[PDB]
DNA sequence: TGGAGAATCCCGGTGCCGAGGCCGCTCAATTGGTCGTAGACAGCTCTAGCACCGCTTAAACGCACGTACGCGCTGTCCCCCGCGTTTTAACCGCCAAGGGGACTACTCCCTAGTCTCCAGGCACGTGTCAGA
DNA sequence: TCTGACACGTGCCTGGAGACTAGGGAGTATCCCCTTGGCGGTTAAAACGCGGGGGACAGCGCGTACGTGCGTTTAAGCGGTGCTAGAGCTGTCTACGACCAATTGAGCGGCCTCGGCACCGGGATTCTCCA
């Protein structure tokens, strides 16, 4: 009697689980009610930021000659770009390191 | 031989900006902390994944807080590091009244 | 417990297809996951308790990572969640 | 008793290498204490403040975590 | 009397409604025991269903529009944005009605200055459909009362015509455009003026 | 709504012969918002952490100790306390 | 019935209970809210309140002003460390600045 | 109306240094007022584009005092006097 | 005449600007700057007086703060004058870019 | 070291504008009762945290040498402060136009609530491939 | 060249999806206060010029204090065993908080009054600089 069971991502065409997102809206005491484009919307947001994040640490990863992402690369990925620096400016990514930065007065001349 | 007074510290600086690996010793810092964690309650537990977040946390503060300290080290036309470019890092940052 | 590592597969093979991910990799894109989550979460609920509104509907969301993500990524979240609920509207 | 002294002058040497130091005075060194334990004091009275509220008597990593959410020090990798 | 008209002049349609009922005194009795003799000048004309921009679009039959279908020349009070009221009035069949828009009195106007007030000028006394309702004293408990009975408000017959376009409905559908605003040609006290549409 | 007469009632129990101004009013009801405000989501937040659906007087207590410093936490902390064992035995 | 009584009146305290539990609950903090929590966080918000007052009387008396202006809440949040460390991060408005000149600034 | 351009100088050379007198500074550069100007084009642009967002979001034409205050502790930077 | 030697007029400035507690830049330049800089985002686009007011108090708040801290950057540096750089430093250690 | 001149503080009088008290009312707090249910409390499992011993070996510590760097002193000359004069536009008051927002009924779509069910997601065994 | 951490396949389970309803939240429907633009005298303040002085800055000597290297110590770190506090889950039951109906009183808008403080002016007291 009940239709096919398709679930909500593949019908905004996303990864992320749109009826977690929802679920996890509904709980966390964010407002007495949530709307049906929220979850997705958000869910999209969260994807992209995911998917920018992991093209660039899959590139941090190439440059050092490995196939695996491990949080140094991540740290390379979030500092090396200027506006993920800017949402992850007051972020610890542990097991992450510094960049490699060495001022002028202190190189040997 | 002998090298000159210098390069040995900028292969330090090459050579520990691209391990990841933790400074502080595990166990003299567990101590610190079980130490610092007395005052506050008597008979703590600790998970080794607290203390291990704990000296990822002191890690990279002290090692931002080393950074501005040479940022002003340098500033002041210098570069030996000195205790009041650590305060006055400290206080520009608002964490020194 | 319930995570979002199964899903950071699934965009990592879209994107990277040749290239694996550690464990400690993982925990950091779930907490990173969490944090953004709770961020625009927060934001959309002040918003809707600035407006005196009960709901949180796409224009909170959209409101809340205009606030939140800087200039070029908060311009393409938006065009990414604009794309996604005219998708999910349009398909019944 | 004492422990602060464990935080040795190489620990706090290699720490400021990685921070990009090229010389290193022998005052930095009782005054790089000072200021972990400051920063260590804060993060361990949240954290004890969060594991107290739950009635336990183990610190976990969750506390941590929330000890330096609440000073903006947010920590990734470990459950947060 | 001799000066009060009845049910026969209201079983006209929607436009002859719109223009055959411009220059006719509306005349209010408040319970003072004085007249207030304002005559109209400018009308409006819905046609209900067809008409985009009606309130019974589509074949509306909500409660509050309920005194509309049962005779010609119903009076209908609706409330509009918060306080404010207008004066809509059935024509021959369900959904043609007439809305009244603007007057100009030739006395009562102190008691009517007296009244708006909860600056004043004479030609922004009663320039408006809620400037008018404001201005004769009515509330909603006129919805329940006809055009033509007893003692409350009613019209006398008094002794050109420009059609101007709809301004405050927005340029969107296709019945929103079409002229039936009549006005009276030459007047300084129109509200809402055409100065494009007076050269026919 | 704001908190007005309250502050001008808490005035009049410390300095009997002291006044206060408009300006100085809105910081004040802008202080009282902001401090309950950052009670209230500290405590809604320890309830998220703890699985908890209520806010208590203990949720208020370690929120209390979380955003005060020292001698401030451990005074409101008293009066709290002094309040709450007030409310209860009467 | 009998009287009425505000939960302030039972609490001891001048700020009001019943607001503040109307607040928390219409906030989207809780599902629920317990009975001590309003009573407590009034408590609370009471001895800040006189805190602030405290110290703003002081330096109004130390000025020779009846009244409490922007500058004398300003000189009690920022001469106190604790109210200082509280509100770090608030500006206060027509508050103007402590009164500190460097020392090697002066004149020797 | 119209376009206006080239505000940043009505931020003039004595008003810095009052800002930089109430700040405890006894002697000021002459770079110091380009700098200072392009320091308060920044903070302005950053505080209001929030205010604009917060407005747009209300579906107004007029930015409020509140939401100022909103884009404010939107940055850590909380105002007291204006409302909250 | 009478001279007054370089550095008294400016203590005697630093008093009566840190006595006082108005508002120091012009009121109808800053509204200029205000207006100028929304419509880069909205056009046609209201501002109330308190918002102009909220902005105008917040942006002297900050610049204040921000002297204070070049300041202290100058005196750090062996000097009395404050320069771009010091602006610089203070704005790096804080965070803002 | 004394003394002139500018600035600053003190004291007395004037007026105004806003804080502060009073009053009616109405809206939200209080009181009493009922009904589920979140959470206190006891109990049991078994996880992981602590205590301790050995060893081996990398890291830490003390000491010697010395060279680079901080720091005090000195000269100079550039740039900014102090002040006077001139010019610009900010501040105040008044007035008109026009879009924009208060404002409350209404009416309709949308989102919470609930039942059912089934398939996506989580826990766990397997080999297998990248990195030391 | 080994090995251990991640990719892959399988079983159960529980929460998300289809589907229907209820009701309530949000969009929409002229007019008057708010904001903006302009005019115009007034004068406070910005702007420009100029003298000069003092502070930024480059150079130089020196003296010492960290850097570096090496022998010796020492205790971190890894493995292993053992044991018991205490996290974590489950079951039960009951106190407590949401919800609602009637009541009533305290807080809020409106109104009016007089005193605190800003301002002006004259004189006494610092206070800064120069012969």
């Amino acid at each position: 009697t009940r239709a096919k069971a398709k679930t909500r991502s593949s019908r905004a065409g996303l990864q992320f689980p749109v009826g977690r997102v929802h679920r996890l809206l509904r709980k966390g005491n964010y407002a007495e009610r949530v709307g049906a484009g929220a979850p997705v919307y958000l869910a999209a947001v969260l994807e992209y930021l995911t998917a920018e994040i992991l093209e660039l640490a899959g590139n941090a990863a190439r440059d050092n000659k490995k196939t695996r992402i491990i949080p140094r690369h991540l740290q390379l990925a979030v500092r090396n770009d200027e506006e993920l620096n800017k949402l992850l400016g007051r972020v610890t990514i542990a097991q992450g390191g510094v960049l490699p930065n060495i001022q002028s007065v202190l190189l040997p001349k | 031989h002998r090298y000159r007074p210098g390069t040995v510290a900028l292969r330090e600086i090459r050579r520990y900006q691209k391990s990841t690996e933790l400074l502080i010793r595990k166990l003299p810092f567990q101590r610190l902390v079980r130490e610092i964690a007395q005052d506050f309650k008597t008979d703590l537990r600790f998970q080794s994944s607290a203390v291990m977040a704990l000296q990822e946390a002191s890690e990279a503060y002290l090692v931002g807080l080393f950074e501005d300290t040479n940022l002003c080290a340098i500033h002041a036309k210098r570069v030996t590091i000195m205790p009041k470019d650590i305060q006055l890092a400290r206080r520009i940052r608002g964490e020194r009244a | 417990k319930e995570s979002y590592a199964i899903y950071v597969y699934k965009v990592l093979k879209q994107v990277h297809p040749d290239t694996g991910i550690s464990s400690k990799a993982m925990s950091i894109m779930n907490s990173f996951v969490n944090d953004v989550f709770e961020r625009i979460a927060g934001e959309a609920s002040r918003l809707a308790h600035y407006n005196k509104r009960s709901t949180i509907t796409s224009r909170e969301i959209q409101t809340a990572v205009r606030l939140l993500l800087p200039g070029e990524l908060a311009k393409h979240a938006v065009s990414e969640g604009t794309k996604a609920v005219t998708k999910y509207t349009s398909a019944k | 008793r004492d422990n602060i002294q464990g935080i040795t002058k190489p620990a706090i040497r290699r720490l400021a290498r990685r921070g990009g130091v090229k010389r290193i005075s022998g005052l930095i060194y009782e005054e790089t204490r000072g200021v972990l334990k400051v920063f260590l004091e804060n993060v361990i009275r949240d954290a004890v403040t969060y594991t107290e509220h739950a009635k336990r008597k183990t610190v976990t990593a969750m506390d941590v975590v929330y000890a330096l959410k609440r000073q903006g020090r947010t920590l990734y990798g470990f459950g947060g | 009397h001799l000066t009060r008209l009845g049910l026969e002049f209201f079983d006209q349609p929607a436009v002859p409604l719109a223009r055959a009922f411009l220059g006719q005194v509306l005349v209010r009795r408040l319970p003072n025991g004085t007249e207030l003799r304002g005559r109209i000048v400018e009308t409006e004309a819905y046609l209900g269903p067809e008409d985009e921009a009606a309130h019974s679009r589509g074949g509306r039959q909500t409660p509050r529009n309920r005194g509309m279908f049962m005779k010609p020349g119903t009076l209908y009070v609706y409330i509009i944005y918060g306080m404010y009221f207008c004066m809509n009035i059935s024509s021959q069949g369900d959904g043609a009605c007439v809305l009244l828009r603007a007057l100009e009195p030739l006395e009562g106007l102190e008691t009517m200055r007296q009244l708006r007030s909860t600056v004043l000028k004479d030609r922004e006394l009663c320039s408006g459909p809620s400037k008018l309702c404001q201005a004769l004293a009515i509330n909603k408990s006129f919805d329940q009362r006809d055009l033509a009975q007893d003692e409350a408000v009613w019209l006398e017959r008094g002794p050109a015509v420009v059609a101007a376009a709809r301004v405050g409905v927005g340029h969107a559908g296709e019945w929103a455009r079409k002229p039936l605003r009549f006005y009276v040609r030459g007047s300084p006290w129109v509200s809402v003026v055409d100065r494009v549409a007076e050269q026919d």
